Order: structure tokens, then C-alpha cells, then sequence
């Protein structure tokens, strides 16, 4: 009927719920897990594959498989039993009978948005559907039409500035670099104090560890001079079995990669480098709102002290006549989905799905005129 | 993705 | 190091330990100190007529004159209240500090202290900067004799503070490195996108300097700086004068630092050029393996 | 003989030679690479920078950047590194032996050519320089005294109409648009497929793709239609590790953006309404002898086709009484640097110098006065 | 010159040498021997503690124990009754007049190499040390400055790529499956035809079993069928006691778990495509140079027909055009010392010394200095 | 540039 | 090891 539903599947995490909420009704993490072991026991609940928090809770004895890596979609088979999990179980709502709203980050590949169309339209036969950048919905969370937005998810960030709603195409810039990357840089730097995570159900333990403990300097070579010379930066964390773990100069050596890529190995810059350049890109006049317009997003934006430091680097990189201001909002973790609620209970957006006619009519490749 | 980075 | 400090180490220590010890409680002893500093500052900490109870900071600088022209005091006034008394014989500024009647928090005037000659240099050259703030033309322009061969020429307008450094190196390797470091003074407003238009010559003496007898030459240097209302304005002209004040002192520095810089490079060279030759030598047939001290091996 | 040397020095290929030849004797890109990483083994090749060809053979390992950008140089100590490697190892030639000339592009910082004459003269110490426009030098290649050169240089484009050797500094035009910048949009367009080249060595493989492939198109939406009906027109490149590419549409889409600044998100105009436009600066009588005496240069002109559709363009532009006669020789790589070799091998030029000693009398401000 | 002990130590068996030699001066299993029984014949002389081939050959009264465990350290007391055994007994020098050159495997605890140091300068006072990378040791030793090393020893494996001598130190992958592991998924496999080796002692002659019938097969399960439909590739082989026994399918069994660790009930990837995978870690530039330049080492892969079945499964994983070389030497076993009698040998190598006085002043932290 | 685009 | 495998 009405109230589409609104479905941020990006990597990492899927969170999916009604229009017109302000909270995603379920997220869980976008895993397939699949049994590594001969099943002995007969006639105790023997499933093939488990999904979302049944696979976190099980992950003993499954291999997990992120069916998304980077933004775009590798194993078709998985996210489909992931949109299918998230409709049937997750929400209890039948797909045809509701517009969907999904999300994706700019410069990705059109096959992966003509597929998710093909899917949409074709297996779980929707009414209706629409494709949005994540920036621009997060950008809608934070009421304002002026500004830059930095994205960060589990697998992508990108930057897209958007003046009076007019959003410059030419000066969005992307970069692989995220959660993903940061969980896999603290299994490797864990090993120098001589812990070792490697099979995939402990990174989910190095993620936990990642997103409880990790902090962003304020000034890295001082923080590393201050964790070297006492003890009052270190912290225990508890593995699940009762063993106890204490990490220190490690907590901000990860999230640092995000301010210097050189410890991945990756020749880009960081992201207020790259923040800094998708801002001079743009036209002269509008490069002072977006100063003052910097919208943070994402989860992997929800490091204690990044604000700061992305506030500290760009005024740096600045003028120093311009204002510097870091809209980081109380939650940021859901805002793109925020934007895409806000965007699908608008009375002018029913005239921008993608009706099932104009798929049948036009084939899946309507998504790139249909969509921007 | 197919060349360049794996996706 | 790389920008140079302004405050003077000597005086910090000497002060400090001196007020360390009266505020334990011990008895004062002897103190006389002679030293320098940068420009030809000669400094000197004594007693005034054997009191071991009062210390005497005296300084002597170069800007002899400038410093007793009328308004040239309001800063050193301001900022050393009563300790500022009558110049020392032979010295130029003279702060005192009585050991017995030093108020708390004795680190605001050791601070204070350690900064003399900044302090001496920035209360004759803020009166430019307020007469350019209070929007009057033509205001008095002047020439600070900061060393005892260059100078200094400071003249403010309605809009802008014009600073002339006329500069000289004494030896000849200075001479010809710093032809290069002045050359390529230019090159740094690339560096930041707000600082202050910087001009250099040397062929001929600016129009700035053609009624006043500012040092020139045809083995002088001229380094025009513009300060406009964003560099002398009440919130960062401390950044300016402090810059202003060392540029000359900074640039010989570096001057003496490019020399150790090029050794490290010419050092490599020379071991990449006894690699070359090192293919003279015959490779020996058989060697007999030593130990770390050099004796023989003692064993198979 | 002794004779002068004539180094283009291009934004994108520097190429260098003597006076007196028909083809420059050195010619390899303008980089620069240093390495990212630590040597681990002893004695193997630990060298601070390498230049020129070298940088390309191991550009595996190192970070490349260009010392001129959009025709002007904005890092001098890799500019001096260029010219040392050059003179040096190149020509293998010593500089204090011969008389230079270099190249510029048209509306230039006079900064740009006064440190160029001042390194020349105070470190290299040649006993005299001279730096000439890059258009005029290629009207002196194709061998003629009238007509509108279109130097697409590859780091800049300009149009310099020159009449009976008259030329009229009042209707040059440059536009920043040229090979670096398609080689970016061919980055930016060449995700769609899902092919993903971030570092500055996969920059360089598309600009081989992009040397090889791309072509423009005598009618774009035409091409465009036939490239969407018909996979009839697609091409397979290997790039240097075994993967292979297929690349369809994108091939007429980089050049085409030479005539349509509003992909790349500029407010200009294309190249042909650029040449049009400088054509209809110059007075009336002679635009007719412009308008037969059309010359391309530069590397970026060397797309197939592009007399074609730059013919096609004036045509309709100008008016139907006029003959147009786009002159595209074959040889127009290195009609800049052509040119040069002619003009200082003239008996004629041998007084138009700048001497050593005029610029130890009056600075090196003495290029404005002495260079046109 | 000096004469520098060379004592690469790894896991399972001890080689020790001088520096400039072609072969270790002594080789011996590391192991550390204990009496598990009562002393009754008084006068004969008697040992609390037998370290290597003494306590291998009376291991039928004594509890092997090894003083390292898949790479790392882990009973210090019998690592310097190991090393004590190496100095006095084995080489019979004084550890007090020569420099020592230790290895270790890339990703180890720093905790590890920093006793190690402190052992080697506060137990022994030996005058200078260094640790280095077993791979790349390894590369030195095959006198070749690029390529892929595949170090694979009894308890660690790693793979270290090297290009023109700068290790990508973000490509480095380890994996703890080893000899050790091997062994003893060989101990569990004989004993479904029968047999049973239980104590530590029987470990040995499994071990010796395995180094002298076990073999790589080139496909798995042609060999598997062929072997369970024909009595052609049983072996026999007769224990210290008179008993034979006959080994069929396990032959090969033993090693396949190197290349589908799903035996062992683990979840990473084999050897082979561990080897791919940090391959295609590194930049596209040099994976041409590196697949040509594929080097094995450690004793595990002296299993007949191991560079064929690498060779076979690398050409299934890279691009068809790309040609793939598996540089296996005959002396593999000892690559590791080889390459280091070849690196302390070096001129410059006395200035990478970690001289005595150095860490009489800076305790066990210079390491991480000094050392790589 | 110096000030317009970035050379 | 500490955590993770033995060692
Ligand atoms: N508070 C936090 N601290 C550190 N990392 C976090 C935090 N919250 C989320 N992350 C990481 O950032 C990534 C993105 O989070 P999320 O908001 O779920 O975006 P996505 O849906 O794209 O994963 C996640 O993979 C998560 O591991
Ligand atoms: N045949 C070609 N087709 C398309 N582009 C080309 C071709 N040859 C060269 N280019 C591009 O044009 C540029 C060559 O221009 P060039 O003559 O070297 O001028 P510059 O000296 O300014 O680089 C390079 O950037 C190259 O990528
Ligand atoms: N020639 C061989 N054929 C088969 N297996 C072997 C051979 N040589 C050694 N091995 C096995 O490889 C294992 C580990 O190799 P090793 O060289 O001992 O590692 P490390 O170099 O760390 O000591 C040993 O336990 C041994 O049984
Ligand atoms: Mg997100
Ligand atoms: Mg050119
Ligand atoms: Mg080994």
C-alpha cells in the first residue's frame, strides 16, 4: 500500500525499515554463514545456512562470507538470501506489496545497480523501487541543502558536495578504505603483541575490539611518544572464552590508517586530504559553505575524537579567513538511513520510483536514466 | 571489481 | 630547530635558580653574569653595589637611539610594571628584582624575563603598528640600526607596514649561499595562502629608501616585506614581530646549517666513487676468518 | 658542430634534442618517482630518485608525479632534476656549451619563464636562452607565415593566429583542457565497466589505453547509438599483469570530452568553438586566409579522426563561402619541437639570443623585454 | 674481516655455521631431552637434560620437548641450553669474540626477538648481533634481487615478495602449518590402517616416515583412485624394533594437507593460494616479474613432486598469458642459512650491527631499531 | 595556479 | 601465542 520500506544494504551491516520512522527497525550484520563440519546429530535443527544474527550467534562452527566487499555485490546467491532474510524474517512484510528503497555509493560499477534492479523487479517482484547515493540521503538526515558529506561505511568512504541542491558530479571522489581494511590492519598490528586472530569468526571478535576500544589522535607522533613512555593508554578486553587481552599504543594505530594510508600499503590520501580536495574541486564562490557544512556519516565515522582531528587537519589545510565546522550529529550510524526514511515519506518523491511497467517496458538499464 | 582491487 | 626562539635560556635559568632558592628560604648568595645573545646584545645579571638581596638584568643592544625616543617605553612599561629601573652604566635597559618582595607564580616573570630583548625590540616597533591602526597617513617611517652593518627601515601608511631589511653577510661563503637563500625567498608564498608580499633586490635600492640613510651597496641585499591589516592587527602582530625580529638571525642559521646538510650528500658521494674504484682491487683467493677484536679464529 | 639545443619540455613528454635535425634526439615523459617503501636488500640499487624512462620500468615501486601541470611548473626541484637528467644523460651534452631554447605556452605567469631563465642561467649557466611560444614554433614546422595553429599540447591547449608573421597577441586563447585531464575522465568513466585504476601506475596504463583505443567520433549520438546496438565495437586490452579488458562505448567518450567541456564539469567550450572564436578575433580581411590555413599540433591531436570532426565543427560554424582545410600533418608529435630545431638553426635568429652577460646586467626580468 | 657465526635456529632443527661457507657446520634436531625414570646403575655418569642428537638417540627413556612451537619461542630455559649446546659442543667457539646473525619468521611477537636479544647479549656477551627475515635470507641465497620467497619450515610457513630488493612489507602472509603439523596429521591418519605412535618419542619415527615415503601428489584424486584400486604405491617400512608396516593411501595424504588444510579442521587457504594471494596483494606492475620469480625453501618442501603441483595449481589461478616459474634448488633445506652466510659475509653488513655497547645503553627496545 | 585551478 | 593458537 503505502510506507515503502527503506533498505540501507551497504557493506557491513544491513539495516532495513519502514518510511516515516526514525529508526531502522532490524539491523544486523550482512554475513552468510555456512557449516565447515559434518552434522552427527540427527534431528537437531540441521540447517544449510544461517544469516544475519543467527550466523554472529553460531559462528563457532560456520565460515562467514560478506556477500558485499568494497560497495560492490560479489556473490549474487548470498545477497539474495540476505534481501530475502531481511523481508521475510527480519520484518515479516511481503516485498510485492511495497516500494523499496535502496542505497548505493557513487562510481560503482552499473552492472551491481542494474542487477539489484533485475532482483528486485524479477524475484521478489516489487511494485516499485529506487537507487540512491548514500551521501545525498545522509545529507537529507541533517536538514540542510548546502554542504560537503564524507561518508565512511565498513568497505567504502566518499565525499560528495551538494550546493542548494545541486550536486556537483565532478567533484565526488571515492576511496576504498574503511572498516574492512581498519579490522584487518588490527588483526595484523595484533600480532605484535602476540595476539593471533586469523580465521573469519575471529575477526568478528577483532571488529568488536576495533569498535570498543580504538580512539583517533588528537596528534599522532604525541600519542605515540605518550604510549611509549607510561601505561595509563592501555585497556583490557575480555575474548570470549575468559581469556583477557591488553591492548595499548594499538588502540590508535588503526584508525590512524585513515589519516595515512601508507601503513596499508595504499598510495591515496587520507580522508581530510581527500575531504580537502573534493572541496576545492567545486566552484570558488560556494567553497565557503562548505566549510562550514562538513557532514560526517557512517559508522566507521564513530571513532571518539574524529571530529576533532578532521577539524584540526582542515583548518590546517585551510585558509585561514574560513570557518571550520564538523557537523557530527549525536548518531550517525543510521543517518543515511534517516535520509532515505525522510526522502521516501516525501508527497514529491512518488513521481521518481521506477514502476514495474517502465522495468517491463525498458529492461533493467532504465536505472541509469531513471535514477541519478 | 574485475580489474583493479578484487570486487 | 628549525624557526629560531625568542627567548634567551641564560637569563631563564640563572633567575629561576635564583628564585628557587629564596623561596626555600635560603640565604642569597654572589651572583654576576656576563653574556650575549644574537645582533650584538651584550647582557649582564649583577647585584647593584654588592646587595646580594637585588638582582639586576642590564641590556645593551644595537638600536641604541631608537629605543629613547619618546613612546618608545609604553611596551616595557606594560609589561615589566616596577621592575623596570634606570639603565645600568654602560647598559641600555635594566630590569630589578628584589628576592624578598617576588610575588607568586614565579614563572610569569622568569618568562618575562627570558624575552628582554624581544620585549626592547617589539616596544619600538609597535609604535608603527598603532600608527597604522588608528588610520593616520604618513605616519613617522624610521630606520633601526638592529645590527651594526644592516638595517632596518620601517615606515607605516594608512593601509599597509613596510619593512626594509638592507642585509649583508660577512664571510664569502655566506656571501654566495646566501645570494641563493635570499633569491629563492620569493618561492615561499606558495606555502600558505595568506603571507605577506616579500620583494628582493639587489641590483638597486628600493624608492623606500632614497631620503633616509638605511645601508646601501652594491654587496647589499634588500628584503621587502608588506604587512598588511591581517599581519599587524591586535590578535597576530605577536607572530609578526617575533618574525620580523628574527628573520635575519633565521636566515644566517639556516645558512650555517646548509653547509652540514651538504656534507652528509657529499660524504655518500665519496663512498659511491671508492665503489668505483674498488674495482681495481683483485679479489683475494682464500682469507683467514678473524674475530670481532681481529685476533685469529682459534678455530675451524 | 657546436649548436643549440632545443628542449620542448612539454607538461606531459619532455623532449629534447639539437638544433639542426629533423627529429629530437631525446624524448621520454616528464616524471619523477621516488620509492614508498624500505630496501630490505643489501647493496641492490638504493638510489634516492629516478627520472624519465627509469621512473617508467619501476614504476612499480615508486609514487610518480609530474613536475609541470597544465603548463606550468609547480615543483622546481623536480623540474631541475628533468632538465639535469636531460642534459646530463639524455643528450649526454654539457649545458655550459651550448645555447638553449625552451618552450611555453601562451598567457603563461611571467614567474614561470623568469625562474626558467633564471635556472638556466644561475645554476646550469648557459651562455645563452630563449623561450619561444609552442605555436609559433609549430607554424614554423608545418612551413608557412600565415594561418591558426590549435596546439592541444597534452598538459594545455591554445590557438595562436599568426598573419604574414604578424601574430596577434590579442586573440591567443588557451584552455586547460588537454591529455591529463582525459586521461582522468577515462579513469572516472572506466569504473561503469568495473575496471578500477586509483594509483599513479595504473594512470599510466590508461594513458596507453587511451594512446592505443580511444578515437573520436565523427558523430557522436550516432556512435553512441551504434555502440549501444551492436557489440561490434568494443576492444580487448591486456594490461601488464595478464587480466584483459574489454572497452566499448568509453572509447569516443575521452576524446569527445575535448569538444564537450561539460563532461568534465567546465564551463568552457569546446576546442572547435575555442579555434572558431580566436579565428573571429582577428579582423575580417584576413580571416579567410585563417580559415584554409587551419594547423594542428600536439600529441592529444593525434586521435584518429579528429580532422575530421574539427573540419566538420568549422564548417558549420563558420560561413558556407569559406574553405576550411584542417593542415593535420602526420608528423604533428613533434611539430613543436620541429619547429625549434629550424628556428635556431636560422642565421637570421643568431642576434635574438639572450646573452649571459645582458642578463647578469639586468636580471632576469630581461626575458619579457627580449622573448615575445 | 670477521668470522660471524651464522645460527638460523628455526623450528625443528638447528643449522649453525660460519659465515662464508656453503653449508651449515652443524645441523641437529632442536630438541631438549628429561629422564622419565628412576636411576638404579650408580658410577656410570649420569645427565638431567640431553639436547639434540644425544637426546634423539636415547629418546626411548627421555620426554622430547621443542623449545619452539610454530615459530615461536616458548620455554626459554631449553632455548638457551639449545644455544649453549650450539656454542660450546657443536661449533665449539667461543660466543664471546664473534657476531651472531639469528633468523625469524616475518610476524612474529616483538616479545620474542627481544628476549632473543637479551639472551644472546646478557647469557652469551656476544659483541654484536642481528635478526633477520628468514625469506629474505632465503632470496640471497637463490642470488636474485626479485621474486616471491615461499618459506615453509617445520612449525611456520610465510611468503615474502621482493621487487628490485624493496619488500612490500603489506603483501607479507604467514600461515602456522608446517612439518609439525603435517606430522602429526600423519599420526592420526596410520592409525586407521592400524597403527599407533602415542608418545613422543614414536613421533620421531612418524616424522621419519613421513621425510622418507610421504610425497605430493600432482592430482589428488586420480592418485586416490589409482592407490584404492591397485596395490602399486604401498610402501614398506621397518620400525627400530624389527616391526614393518605398510603405508598405501596415507603416502600421500600426509602432504595434501598443505594444500586443502580442511584436513586439519582449519579455515585458511593452502599454500598455493596463500602464495596467489599475496601476489595479487601487490601492485599490477610486478606481478609479471614476481610469477616468474616464484622461490621455495624450508625442508617441507622437499616432498617429491612439489613444484610441479605448485607450478599446476599457480597456472589454474593467474591469467593464461602470464608464464609461472617455481625456482626449487636442490639445497632448499638449507636456503635460509645459505643466504645468511651469504649476508654476514658482506662489507657493509658490519655497519648493521647491533654492537654490544649500543645495548648496553639502551636495553632490549633497540631491536625494533635496528632490525627490521 | 596560484589562485583559480590548482597549478 | 597468548591468544589465539598455543605458542
Ligand atoms: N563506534 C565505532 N567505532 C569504530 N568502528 C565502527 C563503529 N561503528 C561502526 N564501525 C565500523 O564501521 C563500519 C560501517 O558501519 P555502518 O554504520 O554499519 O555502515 P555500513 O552499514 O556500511 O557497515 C562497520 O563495518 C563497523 O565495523
Ligand atoms: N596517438 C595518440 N592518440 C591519443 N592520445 C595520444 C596519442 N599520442 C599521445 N597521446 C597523448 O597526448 C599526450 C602527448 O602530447 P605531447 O606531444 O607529448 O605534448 P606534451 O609534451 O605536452 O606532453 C600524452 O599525454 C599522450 O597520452
Ligand atoms: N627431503 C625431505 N622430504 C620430505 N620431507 C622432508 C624432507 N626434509 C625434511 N622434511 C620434513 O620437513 C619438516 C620441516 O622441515 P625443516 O627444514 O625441519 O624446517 P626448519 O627449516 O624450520 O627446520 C621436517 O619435520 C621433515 O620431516
Ligand atoms: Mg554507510
Ligand atoms: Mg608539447
Ligand atoms: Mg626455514
Amino acid at each position: 500500500d503505502i510506507a515503502a520500506l527503506v533498505v540501507d544494504n551497504g557493506s557491513g551491516m544491513c539495516k532495513a525499515g519502514f518510511a516515516g520512522d526514525d529508526a531502522p527497525r532490524a539491523v544486523f550484520p550482512s554475513i552468510v554463514g555456512r557449516p565447515r563440519h559434518q552434522g552427527v546429530m540427527v534431528g537437531m535443527g540441521q540447517k544449510d545456512s544461517y544469516v544475519g544474527d543467527e550466523a554472529q550467534s553460531k559462528r563457532g562452527i560456520l565460515t562467514l562470507k560478506y556477500p558485499i566487499e568494497h560497495g560492490i555485490v560479489t556473490n549474487w546467491d548470498d545477497m539474495e538470501k540476505i534481501w530475502h532474510h531481511t523481508f521475510y524474517n527480519e520484518l515479516r512484510v511481503a516485498p510485492e506489496e511495497h516500494p523499496v528503497l535502496l542505497t548505493e555509493a557513487p562510481l560503482n560499477p552499473k552492472a551491481n545497480r542494474e542487477k539489484m534492479t533485475q532482483i528486485m523487479f524479477e524475484t521478489f517482484n516489487t511494485p516499485a523501487m529506487y537507487v540512491a547515493i548514500q551521501a545525498v540521503l545522509s545529507l537529507y538526515a541533517s536538514g540542510r541543502t548546502t554542504g560537503i558529506v564524507m561518508d565512511s561505511g565498513d568497505g567504502v568512504t566518499h565525499t560528495v558536495p551538494i550546493y542548494e541542491g545541486y550536486a556537483l558530479p565532478h567533484a565526488i571522489l571515492r576511496l576504498d578504505l574503511a572498516g574492512r581494511d581498519l579490522t584487518d590492519y588490527l588483526m595484523k598490528i595484533l600480532t605484535e603483541r602476540g595476539y593471533s586472530f586469523t580465521t573469519t569468526a575471529e575477526r568478528e571478535i577483532v571488529r568488536d575490539i576495533k569498535e570498543k576500544l580504538c580512539y583517533v589522535a588528537l596528534d599522532f607522533e604525541q600519542e605515540m611518544a605518550t604510549a611509549a613512555s607510561s601505561s595509563s593508554l592501555e585497556k583490557s578486553y575480555e575474548l570470549p572464552d575468559g581469556q583477557v587481552i591488553t591492548i595499548g599504543n594499538e588502540r590508535f594505530r588503526c584508525p590512524e590508517a585513515l589519516f595515512q594510508p601508507s601503513f596499508l600499503g595504499m598510495e591515496s590520501c587520507g580522508i581530510h586530504e581527500t575531504t580537502f580536495n573534493s572541496i576545492m574541486k567545486c566552484d570558488v564562490d560556494i567553497r565557503k559553505d562548505l566549510y562550514a557544512n562538513t557532514v560526517l556519516s557512517g559508522g566507521t565515522t564513530m571513532y571518539p575524537g574524529i571530529a576533532d582531528r578532521m577539524q584540526k587537519e582542515i583548518t590546517a589545510l585551510a585558509p585561514s579567513t574560513m570557518k571550520i565546522k564538523i557537523i557530527a550529529p549525536p548518531e550517525r550510524k543510521y543517518s543515511v538511513w534517516i535520509g532515505g526514511s525522510i526522502l521516501a515519506s516525501l508527497s514529491t518523491f512518488q513521481q521518481m520510483w521506477i514502476s514495474k511497467q517502465e522495468y517491463d517496458e525498458s529492461g533493467p538499464s532504465i536505472v541509469h536514466r531513471k535514477c541519478f | 571489481w574485475x580489474a583493479x582491487c578484487p570486487a | 630547530m628549525i624557526l629560531l626562539e625568542v627567548n634567551n635560556r641564560i637569563i631563564e635559568e640563572t633567575l629561576a635558580l635564583k628564585f628557587e632558592n629564596a623561596a626555600a628560604g635560603n640565604k642569597p648568595e654572589a651572583v654576576e653574569v656576563t653574556f650575549a645573545d644574537f645582533d650584538g646584545v651584550l647582557y649582564h645579571i649583577s647585584n647593584p653595589n654588592g646587595d646580594k638581596t637585588k638582582v639586576m638584568v642590564s641590556i645593551s643592544l644595537k638600536f641604541y637611539k631608537e629605543l629613547q625616543a619618546h613612546g618608545a617605553d609604553e611596551l616595557l612599561k606594560r609589561v615589566y610594571g616596577s621592575f623596570l629601573v634606570n639603565p645600568e652604566s654602560g647598559y641600555n635597559v635594566s630590569l630589578l628584582y628584589d628576592l624578598e618582595n617576588l610575588p607568586a607564580s614565579k614563572d610569569s616573570i622568569v618568562h618575562q624575563a627570558g624575552m628582554l630583548k624581544r620585549n626592547c625590540f617589539a616596544s619600538v616597533f609597535e609604535k608603527y603598528f598603532q600608527f597604522q591602526e588608528e588610520g593616520k597617513e604618513g605616519e613617522n617611517r624610521a630606520v633601526i640600526h638592529y645590527r651594526d652593518d644592516e638595517t632596518m627601515y620601517v615606515e607605516s601608511k594608512k593601509d599597509r607596514v613596510t619593512v626594509v631589511f638592507s642585509t649583508v653577510f660577512k664571510d664569502d661563503d655566506d656571501v654566495v649561499i646566501g645570494k641563493v637563500f635570499m633569491q629563492e625567498f620569493k618561492e615561499g608564498r606558495r606555502a600558505s595562502h595568506t603571507a605577506p608580499q616579500v620583494l628582493f633586490s639587489h641590483r638597486e635600492p628600493p624608492l623606500e629608501l632614497k631620503d633616509t640613510d638605511a645601508a646601501v651597496g652594491d654587496n647589499i641585499g634588500y628584503i621587502t616585506f608588506v604587512l598588511f591589516p591581517r599581519h599587524t592587527n591586535a590578535s597576530a602582530r605577536d607572530n609578526t614581530i617575533n618574525l620580523i625580529h628574527t628573520f635575519r638571525d633565521y636566515l644566517h642559521y639556516h645558512i650555517k646549517c646548509s653547509k652540514a646538510y651538504i656534507h652528509t650528500r657529499m660524504r655518500a658521494k665519496t663512498s659511491d666513487f671508492l665503489k668505483v674504484l674498488n674495482r681495481a682491487r683483485p679479489d683475494a683467493e682464500k682469507k683467514e676468518m678473524k674475530t670481532i677484536t681481529g685476533k685469529t679464529f682459534s678455530s675451524r
